[PDB]
């Protein structure tokens, strides 16, 4: 087991930038290093073999260098197609190893979340379980905080959150909270409300609704 | 010839002399004064015509050679100095060489014959000699002859950069590799290679085989420089040991030069193991 | 024309068996070393095994030591991974990769086949509308969506008004309730004026269960 470790883990940069990613093997691996691009919901693609050599069909703005235990993928003049996860791999010795990856994000101004909320469909309530949603639309950066109060009783560990990959057009994130209750528990209470701290908003916004 | 008009008799090498005509300079300038006052003649904006007349003076004064003194401050007259004249100098200094070659920057038949006279005296082409020579004409070393290169002390090889060895043809690198292999055999591994790397143009098979065993990491560029004849009798093993991870790019040069011949001389059943998908060879058994 | 088409990937009960299959096309499969590389849902990349150009020598991760078996068949243009004693931890997308050389880098990867390893049965999804009756109060903008509860295994495809409506749509990545049932939701954000005039259906498709559904979303 040769330990590969990358730096950073996450990096936000704008287009037409010179971005430097680091890879550092625990042991000497001479020049048996590779670089792999992965854009979400797609397979990885080869960029660099032998620590330095370009794979074919790959832009030249991609420049690998290094040997021993220190390496550097450097993407000169960034494009939109280059915002992706980057993976360094050793093929010196078995077992073969990749690094953590490096999520390379687009950078931009902040943005306040547009915020909505959605009582349960009576279609759902027939079956039994009864589920309130809280949608945060386009915001920046990812760090928001949904927080469900029901009759001013903070609900903890009964809501699963979920966030989009940064948009292509607006280069911005969206979020969905999912407060799941029982039929009975939904019936029992009046005011529902997700309170939503984000950097973009000045004070924690709290959209609310009452049963019926 | 003629006597110098009244007053025009130059008692010093001043600025006035730029105004004297060809024939006035012939007559009025003492030859012996020119030699002792040679330091000044650089500054004085003479025409080429006017200098031809100052050259021919000193020629008279020293018809057997030229003191290093004169040679030092010879200035812009080096260009007018016919190769024949220079073939008989006692230069024997580095600063005068520098001096003469600085203006030579401003082939050149004179330049060649001069350098040959510095080494012809100095006895061997020393490190510091070749250091300053390449600081004016880097490709000097790869301009010389196969035979000529023998005289070079192996100690001098250290002074050579990779820069020099781009214009170098095989029949030259042949004579150069041995010497380097002696200059660089006080080293091993991550040390030895960096140094020896350029010269492998000369290197034969036997010497390449040894390198493999020392787990050297070569690139495809360096490989494409290796002697065709020296590549042929290497195993698929020894090729993949030299090239290490750079072997991946070898597919590309399939129909090139050093490796073209190598592939054919090898069995298909041998190549297949490289995972490259090269074709051409013997399908045996 | 280069295509590596992995298949055989499905749902399996823990300690179960499964054999994967990478179909090569547009290369000389005979003359290349392949490997298997897997990726945990929302984690990083991991090498699993690797076969030579011979079929002779086979390497594996200590993770899968003597539970997996890499095989190859140059005749049928196929690469195989037998997988026995599968645990929860072996759930991932498995990429079949082609090295550009024995002891080289993987230069071509497959689209990659998903293996889920759970006791949970194949459940087709319940679908539910998110009516925008009080998201229109946003002013100029009105968010509406539908919601995909109690489904297994991954994945589901959700498009809106039959792939036609595309702009301002967010199909969120699925979570997975205490139930061990994945749960998704998709929304789309549209002008308030259109509501009623323009009808909105979301089209769920869950290939695992054969369950596909068209559901309409309307305020009042
Ligand atoms: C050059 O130096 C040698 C060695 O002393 C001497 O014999 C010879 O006369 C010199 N030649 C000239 C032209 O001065
Ligand atoms: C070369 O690498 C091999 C492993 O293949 C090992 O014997 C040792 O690390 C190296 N040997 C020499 C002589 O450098």
């Amino acid at each position: 087991d040769i330990q590969m470790t990358q730096s950073p883990s996450s990096l936000s940069a704008s287009v037409g930038d010179r971005v430097t990613i680091t890879c550092r093997s625990s042991q000497g691996i001479g020049s048996w290093l590779a670089w792999y691009q992965q854009k979400p919901e797609k397979a990885p693609q080869s960029l660099i073999y032998a620590a330095s050599s370009l794979q074919s069909g790959v832009p030249s703005r991609f420049s690998g260098s290094g040997s021993g235990t220190d390496f550097t993928l450097t993407i000169s003049n960034l494009q939109p197609e280059d915002f992706a996860t980057y993976y360094c791999q050793q093929y010196n010795s078995y077992p073969l190893t990749f690094g953590g990856g490096t999520k390379v994000e687009i950078k931009r101004t902040v943005a306040a979340p547009s915020v909505f909320i959605f009582p349960p469909s009576d279609e759902q309530l027939k079956s039994g379980t009864a589920s309130v949603v809280c949608l945060l639309n386009n915001f920046y950066p990812r760090e928001a905080k949904v927080q469900w109060k029901v009759d001013n009783a903070l609900q903890s560990g009964n809501s699963q959150e979920s966030v989009t990959e940064q948009d292509s057009k607006d280069s911005t994130y969206s979020l969905s909270s999912t407060l799941t209750l029982s039929k009975a528990d939904y019936e029992k209470h009046k005011v529902y409300a997700c309170e939503v701290t984000h950097q973009g908003l000045s004070s924690p916004v709290t959209k609310s609704f009452n049963r019926g | 010839k003629t006597a110098c008009p009244s007053g025009k008799k130059a008692r010093e090498i001043d600025e006035s002399l730029i105004f004297y005509k060809k024939w006035e300079l012939e007559a009025c300038v003492d030859a012996a004064l020119l030699a002792t006052q040679m330091d000044r003649v650089n500054a004085i904006p003479f025409t080429y015509e006017q200098l031809d007349v100052l050259k021919h003076k000193l020629d008279e004064l020293y018809p057997q050679g030229y003191p290093e003194s004169v040679i030092q401050h010879l200035g812009y007259l080096f260009l007018k100095m016919s190769p024949e004249d220079i073939r008989k100098w006692n230069v024997t200094s580095l600063e005068t060489l520098k001096a003469l070659l600085e203006v030579n920057k401003g082939p050149l038949p004179q330049v060649a014959t001069l350098i040959d006279r510095f080494v012809k005296g100095r006895g061997q082409l020393d490190k510091d000699t070749l250091d300053t020579l390449t600081a004016f004409y880097p490709g000097y070393l790869c301009s010389l002859s196969p035979e000529e290169l023998s005289s070079v002390p192996p100690s001098s090889i250290w002074a050579v950069r990779p820069q020099d060895l781009d214009t170098c043809d095989p029949r030259q690198l042949d004579v150069l590799y041995p010497k380097a292999r002696l200059a660089f055999q006080n080293m091993n591994g991550s040390e030895y290679f960096v140094k020896i790397q350029s010269f492998l143009g000369g290197a034969p098979t036997e010497d390449l085989k040894a390198l493999s065993q020392q787990n050297v990491s070569m690139d495809l560029a360096t490989f494409m420089k290796l002697r065709t004849d020296a590549v042929l009798p290497l195993t698929v093993a020894e090729v993949q040991k030299l090239l290490g991870p750079h072997v991946e790019g070898l597919k590309a040069e399939e129909r090139h030069r050093p490796v073209r011949d190598w592939i054919l001389r090898q069995r298909q059943d041998d190549l297949d193991t490289l995972g490259l998908g090269l074709q051409g060879g013997i399908p045996n058994g | 024309e280069v295509q590596l088409l992995e298949s055989g990937g499905g749902l399996v009960q823990p300690g179960g068996s499964l054999r994967l299959s990478c179909a090569a096309s547009g290369l000389t499969f005979r003359s290349y070393a392949m490997t298997w590389v897997r990726q945990a849902p929302g984690k990083g990349l991991e090498w699993v095994s690797g076969i030579s150009v011979s079929g002779g020598i086979t390497y594996y991760a200590d993770s899968v030591k003597g539970r997996f078996t890499i095989s190859r068949d140059n005749s049928k243009n196929t690469l195989y991974l037998q997988m026995n004693s599968l645990r929860a931890e072996d759930t991932a997308v498995y990429y079949c990769a082609k090295r550009g050389a024995a002891v080289g880098s993987f230069d071509y990867w497959g689209q990659g086949t998903l293996v889920t390893v759970s006791s949970a049965s194949t459940k087709g999804p319940s679908v539910f509308p998110l009516a925008p009756s009080s998201k229109s109060t946003s002013g100029g903008t009105a968010a509406l969506g539908c919601l995909v509860k109690d489904y297994f295994p991954e994945p589901v495809t959700v498009s809106w008004n039959s792939g036609a409506l595309t702009s301002g749509v967010h199909t969120f990545p699925a979570v997975l309730q205490s139930s061990g049932l994945y749960s998704l939701s998709s929304v789309v954000t549209v002008p308030s004026s259109s509501l009623g005039t323009q009808t909105y259906i979301c089209n769920v498709n869950h290939k695992p269960s054969n369950t596909k559904v068209d559901k309409k979303v309307e305020p009042k």
